[PDB]
């Protein structure tokens, strides 16, 4: 199989600027066929570039394409607001079909920690056998965040998961939500619950902490 | 009008298969060829598999040469892909594209794509969401944040509001995630200056459709 | 004073590939042309330019028969103006043919349970062929803009494909063995009455 790599995983630009992105292959293409596509959340893949350096129908002029070999480029002249999408890279001429890992294309803006909050369990919840610790990361910039739980001084993996929003509208932050999930029992036999938080806006990690039965 | 349109919302048990349908309009089916990418929520394209109209021969990744036969029926200018013994970790968007040709030429690409097929594979049955407050610290201050847990539902989605609408600003609903469980977990969020904790009520509006659940919860400050 | 040899065409033990389209000269003989349309074995019978009946009282400096297998939707393209895979990229008669075309059902005989692999027709190629012209060559089929020299891929198919005849299909995609008489008349003595 031919693998595909896509270089940077975040691309943070101002509207305006000139975009540059990088497409990999492990080896040399079957027949110069790299695909460039461009995803918007929530829709359909639409075809920007198709066979190395020929743009595809309806697709505005400031997107350009080049390559030969293993290494390609996708250019963006002059950077429309309509154009901050996540974009793909596809190589089809050996049977076998490979996709990229993609590249996001964000607004860029100034370095904004988050504002770190952390939810003990309700007592509703308790009353159900299952106890949910939540940690929100709120407004931050960029999209490169840590979270990591621990219960009693002690690093905790697994039964947790996080969720991202999307690029807000009006302030260009991401918010983040990582929640631990344990039963009644083993929630009940700690005291100390907090989630530390790294970021690039924070010199040194953040951590939001409570005491259990301690309000 | 080149137009690919496919099968609508798949919901199969695990363990059995899926046949969704990619329909052609606009171009001469015959000579183009068609290939099956999937797109699980918020996750990269994942290249499937490939057939060409005319020959019907097929191609396959590696990752889905057991379960998944993709075949064509030029009379009805559909082609159809398979995926039997189906999992939760099938639960994706199931796309298919091909490009436009004529009776004897083509594009050099894939730039005709289908709207999308939802398949969703979970053995867990239809349930309504239990929903928990997120109660604001005390060690708040200039501005704190409050929301809901909206935990253990299913089938996806749901609809979340804050004073049915009145609030808006500061407000963060973030995607639900599925828990080994088979049910979603969702939680939203809000932040609001510390000094309107006590003279301002914060009530989240949680709408689940396809069990008919309207739960509004009231958040409130801790208090000991 | 000696029968022409339509035996060896119509009762071959085996056809040809409708591509590769058989075609046997018939000259200096007695055609009897009688049994031929009183066949009832026959599913297919169409005379374009001569009368079915009106056609012993009648002679001919050449007569040509092409024999080929197809699928019994196709059975329709062998007739003077028609379009199709068959009738574009395969045998094409022309808009003024003088002739018959007769074909018959043979799922009994040219189909194998596994799928006879042996029948080809041409699938893809640039331009439709002229009127009896015939194309053998497996050249790789170049479909999109940049070519391939021989690379069976993306937009760059082998041009010939298998029929893969079963005993289970319908009618449609069932073979049928064709036979196609031409009727020349040149300005050379005459053999074929
Ligand atoms: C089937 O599709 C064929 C492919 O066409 C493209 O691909 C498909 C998938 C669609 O996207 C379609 O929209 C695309 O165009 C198509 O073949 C094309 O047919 C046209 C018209 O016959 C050809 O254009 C004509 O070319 C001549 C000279 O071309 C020479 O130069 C080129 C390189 O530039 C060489 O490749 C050629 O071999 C020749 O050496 C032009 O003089 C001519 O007119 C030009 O001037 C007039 C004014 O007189 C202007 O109005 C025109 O806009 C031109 O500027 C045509 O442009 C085209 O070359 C040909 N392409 C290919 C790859 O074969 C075919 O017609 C379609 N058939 C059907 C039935 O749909
Ligand atoms: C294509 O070949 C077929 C079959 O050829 C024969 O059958 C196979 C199984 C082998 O045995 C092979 O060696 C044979 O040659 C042809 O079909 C037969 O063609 C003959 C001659 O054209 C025709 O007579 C058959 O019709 C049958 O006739 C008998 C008797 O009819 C006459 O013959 C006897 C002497 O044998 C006379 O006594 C009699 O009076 C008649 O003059 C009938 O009893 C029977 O019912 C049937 O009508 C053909 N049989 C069949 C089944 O088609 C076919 O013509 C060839 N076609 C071409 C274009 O060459």
């Amino acid at each position: 199989e031919i693998v595909l790599t896509q270089s940077p995983g975040t691309l943070s630009l101002s509207p305006g600027e000139r975009a540059t992105l990088s497409c990999r292959a492990s080896q040399s293409v079957s027949r110069n066929y790299l695909a460039w596509y461009q995803q918007k959340p929530g829709q359909v893949p639409r075809l920007l570039i198709y066979g190395a350096s020929s743009r595809a129908t309806g697709i505005p002029d400031r997107f350009r394409g080049s390559g030969s070999g293993t290494d390609f480029t996708l250019t963006i002249n002059r950077l429309e607001s309509e154009d901050f999408a996540v974009y793909y890279c596809q190589q089809y001429g050996s049977s076998l079909f490979t996709f990229g890992p993609g590249t996001k294309v964000d607004i860029k803006r100034t370095v904004a920690a988050p504002s770190v909050f952390i939810f003990p369990p309700s007592d509703e919840q308790l009353k159900s056998g299952t106890a949910s610790v939540v940690c929100l990361l709120n407004n931050f910039y960029p999209r490169e965040a840590k979270v990591q739980w621990k219960v009693d001084n002690a690093l905790q993996s697994g039964n947790s998961q996080e969720s991202v929003t999307e690029q807000d509208s009006k302030d260009s932050t991401y918010s983040l939500s990582s929640t631990l999930t344990l039963s009644k029992a083993d929630y009940e036999k700690h005291k100390v619950y907090a989630c530390e938080v790294t970021h690039q806006g924070l010199s040194s990690p953040v951590t939001k902490s409570f005491n259990r039965g301690e309000c | 009008q080149v137009q690919l349109v496919e099968s609508g919302p798949e919901m199969k048990k695990p363990g059995t298969s899926v046949k969704v349908s990619c329909k052609a309009s606009g171009f001469t089916f015959i000579t183009s060829a068609v290939q099956w990418v999937r797109q699980a929520r918020g996750q990269r394209l994942e290249w499937m598999g490939w057939i060409a109209v005319g020959s019907g021969n097929t191609n396959y990744a590696q990752k889905f040469q057991d379960r998944v036969t993709i075949n064509r029926d030029m009379s009805t200018s559909t082609a159809y892909m398979e995926l039997s013994s189906l999992r939760s970790e099938d639960t994706a968007v199931y796309y298919c594209a091909a490009p436009h040709c004529n009776r004897t030429s083509c594009h050099d690409g894939f730039d005709i794509w289908g709207q999308g097929t939802m398949v969703t594979v979970s053995s867990a049955s239809t349930k309504g969401p239990s929903v928990f407050p997120l109660a604001p610290s005390s060690k708040s201050t200039g501005t704190a944040a409050l929301g809901c847990l909206v935990k253990d539902y299913f089938p996806e989605p749901v609809t979340v509001s804050w004073n049915s609408g009145a609030l808006t600003s500061g407000v963060h609903t973030f995607p639900a995630v599925l828990q080994s469980s088979g049910l979603y977990s969702l939680s939203s969020v809000v932040t609001v200056p510390s000094s309107s904790l006590g003279t301002q009520t914060y009530i989240c509006n949680v709408n689940h459709k396809p069990s008919n659940t309207k739960v509004d919860k009231k958040v409130e400050p801790k208090s000991c | 004073t000696n029968l022409c040899p339509f035996g060896e065409v119509f009762n071959a033990t085996r056809f040809a590939s409708v591509y590769a389209w058989n075609r046997k000269r018939i000259s200096n003989c007695v055609a009897d042309y009688s049994v031929l349309y009183n066949s009832a074995s026959f599913s297919t019978f169409k005379c374009y330019g001569v009368s079915p009946t009106k056609l012993n009282d009648l002679c001919f400096t050449n007569v040509y028969a092409d024999s080929f297998v197809i699928r019994g939707d196709e059975v329709r393209q062998i007739a003077p103006g028609q379009t199709g895979n068959i009738a574009d990229y395969n045998y094409k008669l022309p808009d003024d043919f003088t002739g018959c075309v007769i074909a018959w059902n043979s799922n009994n005989l040219d189909s194998k349970v596994g799928g006879n692999y042996n029948y080809l027709y041409r699938l893809f190629r640039k331009s439709n062929l002229k009127p009896f012209e015939r194309d053998i060559s497996t050249e790789i089929y170049q479909a999109g803009s940049t070519p391939c020299n021989g690379v069976k891929g993306f937009n760059c198919y082998f041009p010939l494909q298998s029929y893969g005849f079963q005993p289970t299909y319908g009618v449609g995609y069932q073979p049928y063995r064709v036979v196609v008489l031409s009727f020349e008349l040149l300005h050379a003595p005459a053999t074929v009455c």
